[PDB]
């Protein structure tokens, strides 16, 4: 009945010293049936980075929608869109459907290309902005990762040492929600490369 | 009571000619002149206040006039068709662009969104083309210094500088031979003020020129502090007094 | 809210409570009840906050528009078109307002208007949660053709037992005077009007 | 050439030619009168008997608005009975909101608007009628003339149709005449004299006189028509000037 | 030729139809002047009644649109009173929408721009009315702002309207390069009035009795028309020196 | 949320908590609720965050081209005007309530309005969840005829009140000052009287600490030439 | 000539030739005869027939118990016209449980016809017709025009030769007039008078076509050998 | 009325053209050229600016160029404003294509789009045509690389070489010439830039008269890159054909 809970799944980024970490869970399901162990949860539009979770649906619908939007826009401004500019994006497309809203929880993760400045934002369902210096946290083991990630989480982190607390972060939180899990994946991304590790996790 | 006029206006001649277009380009030669100079570190743009009356106090009426913080616009033509333009050329900005971005749109990007209003007025049932060419200077992080034409039928193109109406084929070839890649603001208001002399009859003076520049940012009138991002409008109007002060060195 | 209008011999005054709540707290203790919808055309506002400024608002620009057209509109001209909009839009609004005025023809006048959008000419009237409380008292003690003072003492001993009674009544005692002689603003505090 | 074929364009004179083309259709019309009284105002028609076979006193021209305000025009008889359709549809909206019924002044903006709206596009046809219309309002009397540019001013006496040169001339001696006023009774007695007057412009068919009247003493402010022993009354006096 | 019967461009660049509307300004063949004091902003007309049988009291071409503003009109009544019903209803809107009294040359601006749709929408034709709007406005003080047929606007110092608007144009051009400043420097509205009417009579070479004048005074917040007596007062003081 | 708005000599001070909230879980430490909707009207936010931000954004964006269209500088009025008649529109749904202050060329301005459409006048004013600990602090210490520096201090007091003693404020105070004649100037954090102690540990794990399945380079770069 | 186009034309004179060309619709159509006692109102119609194989066109059109018309010009245009006032007709019962004076039923017709001599894309109706009735101020007879002018008379006539039949009902008024509670008599006297407007052709049985509406009598039409009695 | 100033522009003339249409190809006769070259590993776009001065800026300047999408793009003839009208609205209709099916817009139902919406304003509506001629140069994984161009009648053709706007009789017939089937991209370059060297109005071809693209399937690992030339190297592509 609660849309934002019917499929389940999480997304949880965190910043580093010149770096940042996006990262999600595999599992969709109907309610207390698994049905995928393959449902990615994070996209990327050029070097900007979005992770969705929330009704699933809506979250392939979003991914269609932002591909769109950042391709023609790449086409009229004849560049990659940024995160900060791309943040805005997302929160102006959710506040237009305000009083029939999609069931998601949206997470941007990127490097400006030009100021090198690592940036994280997450919203709620209707579009609001919070943008974080540490670490931002969505999914239905939200109140999960927001305690692993304050316990766990300290600034400045080299991109191999972040890769260990985010994935850490993302697993125990995980295990700890029956509707996550069931597969994981990590990106690190730099200013100009960027590496995807699938992570070893218990499967139920 | 009714709007019948849903068929084009403008059309085709057998010639292949769009004549409300050329007759409204003839509009723009008869008005008034004025140009654009772009320099490495800004850009400026300048006309004459040729004022109808000596009574009329010509402070009120702005040719040059602010779109966003970082673009500004002139114009040669009808200035009522070019008042309204600058109405929905700053709307425009705002519910194309800031409202779904966050911030101002780049110079090419409204330049193009003023030349679409001026195409559809080309095409559209019951309406004349807009009888004026703006000159659209602007600044933004990512493309730098701009300056860009707009006509009639909605064609735009960048120029280094250039100059349109009256004495635009004259004044065109006297920014050919002083132009350069290395040139300062400074030198391009300097260059800008001699151009504009040939083409002026009257008095000469900073209450009958109108100049503006796109340079550096100033804080000072943004109006507040306490965002370090913010730095302020790189569009400046210069004053009576400024203009007089380089009349001196010229 | 407690809100009145009375007529008298050189014209009409307005007097109300200043008190706004939300649920049981007290969101404003200093509001303003009496409103300008024309030079000597004014209403005491009761119900929604909400609604009966957005009323206020649109007959004030009613007013201005057909002041411009047609010269200064009588009382029971604002009293239309406040009727019109309480009325039409009945199943939307929790309004209930008091419409006074002066003209040198018709002298005071007050029309009241209450939740259906009904209109009724009175020589004086209450309303709001406050007045229920001083039905009684108001019958006994009005008088017509009374002076500026003895008007002015009716207001101040009505609304003070409203506001002794009433929870959702209190602060100052705001009055407006409508005469000939122009619009004077009046305020009573309460060390004032409570040892009355 | 072709300025005069469209409405609405002006001409090199600054002139809407087809709006002095309606101008033409009201020349062309009966002759109606107004006259201002000193508490009120008096409404005439000449009505042409083009055949025997006409009822009498049936075929009514004189058209009320609201309850106070009386309207006659010449012209283009169905032009005016829309021009009164609206009228009453301006009256009842005013009425509606603000309660009071419409003053005069008002009452002649609104259809000078509607009117001036139809000399706005060539998709219409401007007004082809001359209407005189007034009444009693809370400032007193009022009587106004509108044309078919949608012009309209007060006036103390009016006139229109085909005998308005006539009528304005008889009009104006009674200004000079009565400086301190003309009663409502009297103003009734001239305006059938007036129209018998300018009925010399129409001498070949013989005609009716219809009259009305608002007066704030004789009617109570309300537009009534005059009938029975008041009309006879005006006629005879009427009948006795000629002779 | 039906580019001289829309507005559309001519092969000159002209617009034929907004050119004639000018022309059809000076039909009611009447004059108009405004000039600024100190405190408050004087607007004069000619009035002429030439048929008996008119209602004097109502022939005007002057028109309060708000308290603050007023507007006289250059050309037919009809379309000057087209004009004066949508400057009312815009004043009363934006007071309304944005919460303060509508300024002069805002007001100006926004009829300047309905002007201009008229030159460029071809089933709309232009008003032949030209439009000077007055008032003491709350930030830029004593104010005239113009409209025209053509969508033209701009502020003036002082302002001459009709007819023999350059006689009255250049008698004004004269006042003030001896004076070397922007308004009549007179403290009470009587004496810029009597200024005006003064610098009318001595432009147009004719003199007037109190009916031959209709005038207008802004002062700060208001807006009012003189009577025939109290311009007859005006007139009175202007023949005792 | 607590926001307030105090009146002093020469102007009007804002102020706000930093705290943001999703159930009874903290979203956001260090928010920004001081929203500048013109360079001299700011205005304080409280409610539904996302509709407190659309309906400064939409006001502000008509306010600066209110201002163009114009040529003056915006009035607070205005701004109260435009935003009362947007929230009655939508009859509460909009969950904005707002505190709403600036200098002009008409003085120095205080409201607040509510998510229904009411506004309100006052010389101090607060809103949202600790506005009753906010509103004791300022009926026990505001006088007439206050100087800038003591409305700051009554302000971020008003706001300290609501940070300690409500559990839907916390974390810092921002203040944003209106003064006549002068730029507004806006200070983010003024207070920061809640920073976290030093842990106890470090949590940085050994590298090789996670179990992996798979690497792979992502591609980010555009499709590449010859 | 330049200014019959349309009808939003006026031209330099301040005529409407649209106007005038659909007038002369009618005055091509047949004749048709209206006339009136205080008792009752009488229609009578010579319909107009293709050739001699064809029927003869209707022109008689019933509008409501206590009311109808007759028609000469367009006979589509009259269809929408009788259909306007059938609804109006229908419209004053229903609502105010009231029969539509004839007298307002004019006023309609007039306005309806006036909207579309005014507006640019329309045309002028190109019908005269002739309304009869009985209300509560007695016998009534109206003549429409597609100028929008409505005339209340005693008698009249529409149609091609019209003015033979229209100068002997102006003879004989007062003789006409005083048939009350003579129907047949009053038949008579409009059959006569149609008469007057024939060239060449007579009036047979399936030529003829009468109507009637009275004190005690319902709108009501007779063709056929129901007409046989006034030959 | 209104009627009176109608133009007529969606009628027959008597002998069955549409007077709109071709007074609109006459139109586009004047504009400058635009040739496209189709080979067996990619596709050539090569063509002529028509506004010569030295104070154009020309590294930030697109006037015949134009991207659609990643795989495809096109060459404009005849008014700039109107083609980005129907360039903007082409670029929209591949990226809902992509929304709805989840691969890339097939080129010719693209153009197929473009050209229908043509028609349109030659049909009904009452207003004037586009006074546009596109060349589009594309890939997809069905039919490869494909050439088309459309013209305002809406009428679309597919093409190995083709030219529009001015002197298309004389740069067709040169086309016609030297074009064989087994051709290569480098050897269609040299094509393109010879063909527009003797058709030009102009006294000399140079780097800032030409604006030069190409389609190539020469990308890393088998994909498909859209190279829009700087100056620079449009000037260096001048000197290695042997034209400066
Ligand atoms: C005090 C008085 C006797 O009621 C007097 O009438 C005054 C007159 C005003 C100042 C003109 N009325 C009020 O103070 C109203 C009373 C009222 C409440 C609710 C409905 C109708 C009337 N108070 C308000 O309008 C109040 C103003 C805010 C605080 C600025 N608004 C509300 O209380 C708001 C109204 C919602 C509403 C509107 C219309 C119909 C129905 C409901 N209600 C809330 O915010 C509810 N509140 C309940 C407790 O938890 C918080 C939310
Ligand atoms: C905290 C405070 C003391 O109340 C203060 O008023 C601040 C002021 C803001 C920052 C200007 N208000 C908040 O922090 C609001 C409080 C609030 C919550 C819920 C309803 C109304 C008010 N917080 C938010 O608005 C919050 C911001 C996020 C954390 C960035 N958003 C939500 O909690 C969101 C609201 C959704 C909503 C939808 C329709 C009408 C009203 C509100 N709710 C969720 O995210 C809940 N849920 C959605 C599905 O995914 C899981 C989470
Ligand atoms: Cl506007
Ligand atoms: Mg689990
Ligand atoms: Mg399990
Ligand atoms: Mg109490
Ligand atoms: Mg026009």
């Amino acid at each position: 009945s609660d849309p934002s809970s019917i499929n389940g799944g999480i997304v949880v980024a965190m910043t580093g010293k010149d770096c940042v970490a996006i990262a999600c869970d595999l599992r969709l399901g109907s309610q207390s049936l698994g049905v995928s162990n393959k449902f990615e949860k994070i996209f990327h539009y050029g070097h900007v980075f979005l992770g969705i979770t929330g009704l699933a649906t809506d979250v392939t619908t979003l991914n269609e929608m932002f591909r769109y939007k950042t391709n023609l826009y790449k086409l009229k401004e004849e560049r990659a869109i940024e995160p900060e500019t791309f943040t805005q994006l997302v929160s102006s497309s959710l506040y237009e459907r305000r009083f029939g809203p999609y069931f998601v929880g949206p997470v941007v993760a990127g490097i400006n290309s030009k100021s090198g400045k690592p940036f994280i934002a997450g919203f709620d369902l209707i579009g609001c902005i919070d943008e974080a210096k540490d670490f931002i946290v969505s999914g239905t083991a939200s109140d999960q990762l927001f305690g692993m990630c304050e316990s766990l989480y300290e600034p400045n982190l080299e991109p191999e040492d972040l890769f260990e607390t985010i994935s850490q972060a993302l697993l125990n939180a995980a295990d700890r929600d029956a509707l996550s899990g069931w597969g994981a994946v990590v990106y690190i991304i730099k200013k100009d490369e960027v590496v995807k590790r699938y992570l070893k996790m218990r499967q139920d | 009571m009714t709007d019948r006029y849903s068929f084009s206006l403008t059309t085709f001649s057998p010639s292949g000619k769009l004549g409300q277009i050329d007759y409204a380009l003839t509009a723009v030669k008869q008005g008034v002149t004025s140009l654009g100079i772009k320099a490495t570190n800004g850009v400026v743009i300048a006309t004459e206040k040729k004022s109808s009356s000596p009574l009329a106090m010509s402070e009120t009426l702005s040719k040059v006039s602010l779109l966003t913080p970082d673009i500004g616009a002139v114009y040669s033509g009808m200035g009522p068709d070019y008042r309204v333009l600058v109405d929905k050329s700053r709307k425009v900005a705002h519910t194309s662009y800031k409202r779904i971005y966050g911030e101002y749109p780049p110079t090419k990007l409204l330049v193009s969104e003023v030349a679409k209003i001026m195409q559809e007025a080309t095409q559209s049932g019951g309406v004349r083309p807009f009888g004026v060419s703006l000159l659209i200077a602007g600044h933004d992080e990512f493309n730098g210094f701009s300056l860009y034409q707009v006509d009639p039928s909605g064609s735009y193109f960048p120029w280094k500088a250039t100059a349109i109406g009256k004495g635009s084929v004259a004044a065109k070839t006297f920014l050919e031979k002083r132009w350069n890649d290395e040139l300062e603001l400074e030198d391009a208001i300097h260059i800008a003020l001699l151009t504009l002399k040939e083409s002026v009859e009257g008095e000469f003076n900073g209450d009958t020129i109108e100049l503006a520049i796109i340079g550096d940012e100033n804080p000072d009138l943004l109006g507040y502090t306490g965002i370090p991002t913010d730095k302020g409008p790189r569009f400046r109007k210069l004053t009576s007094q400024e203009i007089n002060d380089r009349l001196e060195a010229l | 809210t407690s809100i009145m209008a009375v007529t008298f011999k050189d014209g009409v005054i307005l007097g109300a409570d200043s008190r706004t709540t939300t649920g049981a707290y007290i969101a404003n203790r200093v509001t303003d009840k009496l409103t300008r919808v024309h030079d000597k055309i004014w209403c005491c506002r009761s119900g929604s906050a909400a609604d009966t400024q957005a009323i206020a608002d649109i007959v004030q620009y009613h007013l201005e528009l057909y002041t411009s057209q047609y010269g200064t509109p009588s009382t029971e001209t604002a009293a239309s078109v406040f009727k019109e909009l309480c009325y039409e839009n009945k199943d939307n609004l929790t309004a209930g307002i008091i419409v006074a005025g002066y003209d040198d023809k018709n002298k005071g006048e007050v029309y009241t208007i209450p939740l259906g959008g009904s209109v009724h000419k009175l020589p004086y009237a209450i309303a709001g949660s406050g007045s229920t409380f001083i039905y009684g008292y108001c019958d006994k003690n009005f008088r017509e053709n009374m002076s500026k003072e003895e008007t002015v003492d009716f207001i101040k001993h009505s609304l003070s037992q409203a506001i002794k009674w009433d929870g959702s009544s209190g602060g100052v005692i705001r009055m407006v005077v409508l005469t000939a002689a122009g619009v004077e603003r009046l305020i009573f505090y309460p060390d004032e009007y409570e040892q009355l | 050439t072709g300025y005069d074929l469209s409405n609405s364009v002006f001409s090199p004179d600054g002139r809407n030619f087809q709006v002095e083309y309606a101008v033409k259709a009201v020349e062309n019309g009966t002759t109606s009168i107004g006259i201002k009284c000193n508490d009120g105002v008096v409404f005439a028609v000449e009505k042409l008997i083009t055949s025997k076979l006409l009822v009498p006193q049936k075929n009514v021209k004189i058209q009320v608005v609201d309850r106070h305000i009386g309207c006659v025009y010449s012209g283009l008889i169905p032009d005016g009975r829309h021009l009164v359709n609206r009228g009453r549809e301006e009256a009842a909206s005013f009425k509606k909101l603000y309660k009071t019924p419409i003053p005069i002044p008002a009452f002649a903006d609104r259809l000078g608007q509607y009117v001036q709206a139809h000399t706005l596009y060539n998709s219409v046809r401007p007004f082809g009628v001359s209407t005189i219309f007034g009444g009693v309002d809370k400032n007193g009397a009022h009587l106004y003339m509108l044309e078919p540019s949608g012009s309209y001013w007060g006036y103390k006496g009016a006139a229109t149709g085909k005998g308005r040169q006539s009528a304005k001339a008889e009009l104006e001696k009674l200004v000079d005449h009565h400086p301190e006023g003309l009663s409502a009774r009297e103003a009734v007695k001239q305006a059938a004299k007036i129209i018998y007057l300018a009925h010399e412009d129409n001498k070949e068919k013989d005609f009716e006189l219809e009259i009305s009247w608002c007066s704030l003493s004789e009617t109570n402010g309300l537009h009534k028509f005059v009938k029975g022993d008041l009309l006879q009354e005006a006629i005879d006096f009427a009948q006795k000037e000629i002779n | 030729g039906y580019d001289r019967h829309i507005t559309i461009f001519s092969p000159e660049g002209r617009l034929y139809q907004v050119e004639y509307a000018f022309k059809a300004t000076n039909q009611t063949n009447i004059n108009s002047l405004a000039v600024r004091g100190k405190d408050c902003t004087v607007v004069i007309s000619q009035k002429k009644v030439p048929d008996k049988l008119l209602d004097p009291t109502t022939v005007s071409y002057i028109f309060c649109i708000s308290r603050t503003i007023g507007m006289v009109v250059n050309g037919p009544i009809p379309d000057a009173r087209n004009a004066a019903l949508r400057a009312k209803a815009e004043a009363a809107e934006f007071r309304y929408k944005y919460g303060y009294d509508m300024p002069c040359d805002v007001l100006a601006k926004r009829m300047a721009n309905l002007s201009q749709i008229y030159t460029q929408r071809a089933y709309m034709r232009p008003l032949g009315v030209i439009l000077t709007f007055v008032s003491v406005d709350e930030e830029l003080g004593p104010s005239i702002y113009k409209t025209d047929p053509a969508g033209y606007y701009v502020g003036y110092k002082a302002t001459a309207t009709g007819p023999k608007q350059q006689e009255i144009t250049t008698n004004l051009e004269n006042h003030f390069k001896k004076s070397k400043i922007d308004h009549i420097n007179e403290e009470s509205w009587e004496k810029v009035v009597e200024f005006a009417i003064t610098h009318m009579i001595d432009a147009l070479g004719t003199e007037f009795s109190k009916n031959d004048l209709e005038v207008g005074v802004a002062t700060k917040d208001k807006f009012f028309t003189l009577s025939a007596e109290n311009i007859e007062e005006r007139l009175v003081a202007i023949a005792e020196q | 949320t607590t926001i307030v708005g105090v009146k002093f000599n020469n102007g009007v001070v804002i102020a706000a908590d930093t705290r943001s909230t999703q159930g009874p879980i903290v979203a956001d430490k260090n928010c920004a609720k001081l929203h500048r909707i013109s360079p001299k009207i700011w205005c304080a936010a409280a409610g539904t965050a996302a509709d407190t931000e659309a309906v400064t954004q939409l006001i502000g964006s008509n306010i600066e081209l209110h201002s163009l269209y114009t040529s003056r500088e915006p009035r607070v009025v205005s701004a109260l005007q435009m935003l009362k008649q947007h929230l009655f529109k939508y009859q509460g749904h909009i969950g904005a309530y707002l505190i709403v202050a600036g200098v002009d060329p008409t003085g120095s301005h205080l409201f607040s309005i509510h998510a229904h459409g009411s506004t309100d006048v006052g010389y101090y004013l607060s809103l949202g969840s600790g506005s009753l600990a906010a509103m004791a602090v300022l009926e026990s210490h505001w006088k007439q005829d206050l100087t800038k520096e003591e409305a700051i201090k009554l302000a971020s007091d008003a706001i300290q009140a609501g940070i300690w003693n409500d559990l839907g404020s916390g974390s810092n105070v921002d203040v944003c000052v209106m003064e006549i004649g002068k730029d507004a100037e806006y200070l983010r954090n003024y207070l920061t009287p809640n920073v976290r102690e030093e842990k106890q540990k470090s949590y940085k794990f050994p590298r090789g600490t996670t179990a992996v399945l798979k690497e792979s380079i992502v591609n980010i770069c555009d499709i590449q030439e010859e | 000539n330049n200014y019959d186009g349309d009808t939003v034309t006026f031209s330099p004179t301040g005529r409407l030739f649209q106007v005038e060309y659909a007038l002369e619709a009618i005055k091509q159509g047949s004749v048709t005869v209206g006339l009136r006692s205080n008792t009752h109102a009488v229609l009578v119609a010579l319909k107009r027939n293709a050739d001699e194989l064809s029927s003869y066109q209707k022109k008689i059109i019933k509008c409501d118990e206590h009311m109808g018309l007759s028609l000469a010009g367009l006979a589509p245009d009259a269809r929408v016209l009788s259909n306007y006032l059938r609804q109006q007709c229908n419209y004053s019962s229903l609502v105010f449980n009231r029969k539509l004076a004839v007298e307002r039923a004019g006023h309609l017709l007039c306005d309806k016809a006036q909207k579309n001599t005014q507006s640019y894309g329309g045309r002028p109706y190109g019908v005269g017709l002739l309304i009869i009735g009985y209300d509560k101020s007695g016998a009534h007879l109206l003549e429409f025009q597609p100028s929008g002018n409505v005339t209340e008379l005693y008698g009249t006539a529409i149609g091609a030769r019209s003015q033979g039949a229209k100068t002997y009902l102006e003879r004989t008024l007062d003789t006409f007039i005083k048939i009350d509670g003579n129907p047949d008599e009053l038949i008579k006297a409009g059959v006569e008078a149609i008469s007057q407007s024939l060239r060449d052709e007579s009036l047979t049985v399936d030529n003829l076509s009468i109507a009637i509406v009275g004190k005690d009598t319902p709108f009501t039409i007779y063709d056929g050998e129901a007409v046989a009695k006034y030959i | 009325g209104s009627r009176r100033y109608d133009s007529r522009t969606t009628i027959f003339s008597p002998e069955g053209r549409l007077y709109q249409v071709e007074y609109a190809l006459e139109s586009i006769s004047h504009a400058g050229t635009a040739i496209g070259i189709m080979a067996s590993d990619g596709i050539v776009l090569a063509a002529e600016r028509k506004v010569t001065s030295t104070l154009l800026e020309q590294d930030t300047s697109t006037e015949k160029l134009y991207k659609l999408n990643d795989k495809i793009a096109v060459a404009v003839a005849g008014l700039t404003a109107d083609a980005e009208i129907l360039i903007n609205t082409a670029r929209i209709h591949a990226q809902n294509y992509l929304k709805t099916y989840n691969e890339d817009i097939p080129v010719e139902i693209l153009v197929r789009r473009l050209s229908d919406i043509k028609q349109g304003y030659t049909q009904h509506g009452g207003l004037r045509p586009f006074g546009v001629s596109f060349i589009y140069a594309g890939y997809d994984d069905r039919y490869g690389y494909q050439l088309y161009t459309s013209n305002p009648s809406g009428n679309y053709t597919g093409w190995k070489a083709i030219s529009v706007g001015a002197n298309t009789s004389a740069a067709q017939t040169l086309l016609q010439m030297d074009y064989k089937d087994d051709m290569k991209v480098d050897d269609a370059i040299e094509l393109a830039l010879k063909t527009l060297s003797k058709t030009t109005d102009s006294s000399a071809l140079t780097y800032d008269r030409l604006e030069f693209a190409t389609i190539r399937k020469g990308a890393n690992d088998g994909e498909v890159y859209q190279k829009i030339f700087k100056p620079q190297e449009i000037k260096d592509i001048l000197v290695k054909t042997g034209i400066t």
